[PDB]
């Protein structure tokens, strides 16, 4: 069916909502056998618990730490975008457009706003607040 | 003589003469009141042949002047107050001596520490000078309250005369004195009581909750109430936003003095109680135009393109819409208001409406419309309930008297109502709204009071299409989804299109990235003195030019498209009207006729 | 301890902080801390870390203020874990609350006035947006709303 249209009888919500994403589950026996074992793990021996704990030992956080590291990215940086990152976005704007316009001449049924434009400069600023730099990068957004 | 004159209290007064001395302002201030009283006073006299007397004093000049007197009104108002009205009535007393009461003093401030909110409040703050802001309610019902008796009696002629001292007279304690009321004078003659020579003063108590915005995540709130006495009363209606400044006081015994858990009932005496406003509630514009800004008016008034740069002062964040930034001042003017003489009144107000995609901000622009709106309530949706409406509130509150609580319509009299997703409204509210709109009043008859209150309010309406984003194509019915009268009442129906092109994209990337990255300020201040200065009446410049128009879009347009009725030329007038508002002027002219024309026309195309 | 939440700390913690800052990997690293237990699903990985850290937020004149930070939808048959990763989020985060609903139990899901029935008068009730506010609100079935 059309990826829209799904709830209620209209997209409007898709629409508000910046990131969204479909999940889906196949079966692989390789990719299945990977997330059982994964689980079998994850219950006990807790295996898993203790990987992670040697993953604190040398290098991941412990979550306890996250949330504090958060606040405090939180509270004290604001970021902002350097302007080649913008004239970029631009040009990844208005080749979303053209595109996708192009793509809907068939009037292919899905989309497209200025918000979504937004969401885009609001990941940038996020992962910039991240690396808690004062200023954007280029590389920054082309993640 | 009564306890005979005190240097404590003599040095008290004394030491504030200097001050009020200097800063010399408060001097001639009180002069003026005398005067204002004096014309009036020569007005009832002689023509057919009042003020409340207190004074502002700031609390930031006594830092400079006096430290001790400041620290000390804050810390023991008690000791400091009275002294200082003292002092002040003495003045007064100077000032215009010869012609022929308490004089009281406001303590703006210039606060404080004594800065608190009603939630954080008591007991190292009880008995000093406190501000105190939030939520007006319950209120209360006024009541005279008894202070002088006189009495006549035969067969001796003569006269008589009492006083009576409330727990809440002065501020300092007193050993209380009840007076009984005095009937059978001695010797034993009969005293019959006469009124209207024996005064009165008006009492009221308003409680205060602590701000509902500025409330915690949730819990109960916790409120105080307040005594307001004369010049203080029923300045402020429930529901108002109001910061009261004044005493705090431990009045009563509790529990200590009949001998036989609860204790010490407590309240705030007076004093400022200053309306203001917060979103949605309460006036208030107000606006100071001092000497300069009004002249910035005046000079601006002149220049004939002036129309098109406000409209773009609204939009900084906004495209292209000129028109419809056009509509929303026109709606913020109004077209005057027209009563005629023993008939119904024509309405003034302009109401809209905006249909298109989403993302067309038109929920964007409403928020904008609130801010620099002056007033009034905003409304999404459902919403609801009763809308405008009292509710006619069941039961009591108190002692069992009905009465009516207001609802949006009805508190955003005179001011600027917001509908989002005006769609999705229950058709039984709409049936309302076709009361409020072009009747201009509401009527409930519910159980109950059975009144006709008024509700003249101007209303913006942004709805979603029918289904989807359909709305470019679809037919000129059929896409609004809201029939019928609706469509007409609503003056303005303004259709937007979300349709994308690449180059009006890019030419959006730019100032959206340069976003992230004519002043609001004296617009507002522009539109007051606009509203209350002048009405531009109505002239017969433009007359023929409407009447054309509207003859044409009948004519026409209902080949065209629909729909069209004698509405649409008292939208026209109303148009006319507004612009003429933008233009100062004390006429209606035949450019602005022309104007009206152009913004209806982008209307219907 | 939320709300009310303590906004000043020890110096090491900046310390160790700004030693964090000085990581390459950071956010490689990050993107590993979420999901210990839930195996691959790295764009959602990612978009957890961009999210919880907030955005640009600007109160430029006139009124209007833009916002921040995004919204991210999981939608998807069940399997995803969605609805285990949304209890993790609302671990790590702040200040979260995580209501499904339609609300739950008594919690209505938005900001509500109901009465005080002594004093009369009025309060917020209480919900998940109001209680919630700045920060993080976990949201499922959000169709059946
Ligand atoms: N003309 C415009 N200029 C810049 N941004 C706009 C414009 N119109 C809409 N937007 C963007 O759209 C969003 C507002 O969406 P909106 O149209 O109010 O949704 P709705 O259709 O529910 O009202 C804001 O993020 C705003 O940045
Ligand atoms: N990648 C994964 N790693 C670990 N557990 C998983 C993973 N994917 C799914 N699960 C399991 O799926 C369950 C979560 O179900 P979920 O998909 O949230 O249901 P619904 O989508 O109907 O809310 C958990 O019990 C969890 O054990």
């Amino acid at each position: 069916k059309s990826p829209g249209d799904n709830i209620d009888f209209q997209t409007t919500i898709l629409s508000r909502f910046d990131m969204i994403f479909i999940v889906k589950d196949d079966h692989n026996e390789e990719r299945d056998i990977s997330i059982a074992n994964h689980v079998i793990n994850i219950h006990t021996g807790n295996a898993n618990a203790m990987q992670n704990q040697q993953e604190e030992n040398g290098s991941e956080i412990s979550i306890e730490k996250m949330k504090r590291y958060i606040t405090y990215c939180r509270l004290k940086c604001a970021p902002r975008l350097s302007p080649q990152a913008a004239e970029k976005l631009s040009s990844n704007f208005v080749t979303i457009r053209k595109q996708l316009l192009i793509n809907e001449l068939e009037s292919t049924e899905r989309p497209i706003t200025i918000r979504q434009l937004e969401a885009i400069i609001r990941i940038t600023e996020s992962l910039a607040k991240l690396e808690l730099s004062p200023i954007a990068q280029e590389r920054h957004v082309d993640e | 003589t009564f306890f005979a004159p005190d240097a404590v209290f003599g040095d008290r007064v004394r030491r504030f003469q200097e001050f009020l001395d200097t800063f010399t302002s408060y001097r001639d201030s009180v002069r003026s009141i005398q005067v204002y009283n004096s014309n009036n006073a020569a007005n009832y006299n002689d023509d057919q042949d009042i003020l409340p007397h207190r004074i502002i004093i700031s609390l930031d000049d006594l830092r400079e002047f006096d430290r001790s007197f400041w620290s000390g009104i804050l810390v023991e108002p008690a000791y400091f107050i009275p002294p200082a009205e003292k002092a002040l009535t003495d003045l007064a007393d100077s000032m215009d001596d010869v012609p022929h009461h308490p004089w009281k003093l406001s303590f703006k401030g210039s606060f404080g520490a004594h800065a608190l909110s009603p939630r954080t409040l008591t007991a190292q703050h009880l008995n000093k000078l406190v501000s105190v802001e939030g939520i007006v309610t319950k209120t209360s019902l006024v009541r005279p309250k008894l202070i002088r008796s006189v009495h006549y009696a035969a067969k001796t002629g003569r006269f008589h005369y009492r006083d009576y001292t409330d727990a809440t007279t002065t501020l300092t304690t007193r050993i209380p004195t009840p007076a009984i009321y005095p009937t059978e004078d001695t010797e034993g003659n009969k005293l019959t009581t006469e009124y209207g020579y024996s005064t009165f003063i008006d009492h009221q108590r308003i409680t205060v909750q602590e701000m509902p915005e500025m409330a915690p995540a949730g819990q109960l709130p916790r409120s105080i109430d307040v005594i307001l006495d004369d010049d203080l009363v029923d300045k402020t209606k429930p529901g108002d936003r109001v910061n009261v400044v004044g005493v705090f006081k431990s009045l009563g015994a509790g529990g200590m003095n009949q001998s036989n858990l609860i204790g010490f009932k407590t309240l705030i005496l007076g004093n400022t109680v200053y309306p203001l406003h917060a979103r949605s509630t309460g006036v208030a514009a107000r606006q100071m135009l001092t000497d300069f800004d009004i002249r910035n008016i005046n000079k601006l008034s002149k220049k004939k393109d002036i129309f098109d740069i406000l409209s773009q002062s609204l939009a900084p964040s906004i495209y292209g819409h000129d028109h419809i930034k056009k509509a929303i001042l026109l709606m913020l003017m109004g077209g005057v208001e027209k009563n005629l003489e023993n008939g119904s009144h024509l309405r003034g107000d302009i109401n809209i409406l905006m249909v298109g995609d989403p993302s067309t901000a038109k929920s964007q622009l409403l928020r904008f419309v609130l801010n620099t709106a002056s007033l009034a309530i905003a409304t999404t949706g459902r919403g609801s309930s009763g809308v405008g409406l009292t509710a006619a509130v069941t039961t009591d509150r108190e002692t069992g008297e009905r009465r009516l609580e207001a609802g949006a319509m009805v508190l955003a009299d005179r001011g600027v109502v917001c509908i989002d997703e005006f769609d999705k409204m229950t058709d039984v509210d709409r049936v309302a709204i076709h009361e409020v709109m072009e009747q201009q009043t509401v009527t409930i008859a519910k159980a109950g009071i059975h009144t006709t209150l008024n509700a003249r309010c101007s209303v913006i309406a942004a709805a979603n299409p029918v289904f989807g984003q359909y709305d470019v194509n679809r037919d000129p019915h059929q896409n609004i989804a809201l029939p019928d009268s609706l469509l007409s009442r609503f003056d303005l129906l303004f259709v937007v299109t979300d349709d994308i092109n690449e180059i009006r994209d890019r030419s959006i990337s730019e100032h959206v990235l340069r976003t992230h990255r004519v002043t609001i300020p004296f617009l507002r201040k522009y539109v007051q003195y606009a509203k209350e200065r002048v009405i531009p009446q109505l002239t017969q410049e433009a007359i023929n030019v409407i009447v054309k128009n509207y003859t044409d879009l009948r004519n026409d347009d209902n080949t065209k498209k629909s729909p069209i009725t004698a509405r649409t030329l008292e939208t026209l007038i109303r148009l006319a009207t507004a612009h003429a508002k933008v233009r100062l002027s004390k006429t209606v002219n035949k450019v602005d006729a022309k104007v009206a024309a152009n913004l209806l026309r982008f209307a219907l195309l | 301890s939320i709300w009310n939440s303590v906004t000043m700390f020890t110096e090491e913690e900046e310390e160790e902080f700004l030693q964090l800052s000085r990581n390459p990997k950071l956010y490689e690293i990050l993107t590993n801390s979420i999901a210990p237990s839930i195996f691959g699903n790295e764009d959602i990985k990612k978009a957890i870390v961009c999210l919880l850290m907030g955005g640009s937020k600007k109160i430029l004149p006139d009124g209007m203020r833009l916002r921040g930070d995004i919204n991210v939808l999981l939608l998807g048959d069940p399997g995803t874990a969605k609805s285990q990763l949304l209890k993790f989020v609302e671990k790590v985060s702040p200040i979260a609350v995580y209501t499904s609903g339609k609300g739950s139990s008594a919690a209505g899901l938005t900001a509500s006035v109901q009465r005080d029935p002594m004093t009369r008068e009025f309060y917020l009730e209480g919900g998940a947006m109001v209680l919630a506010d700045g920060g993080v609100v976990c949201i499922d079935e959000f169709d059946k709303m």
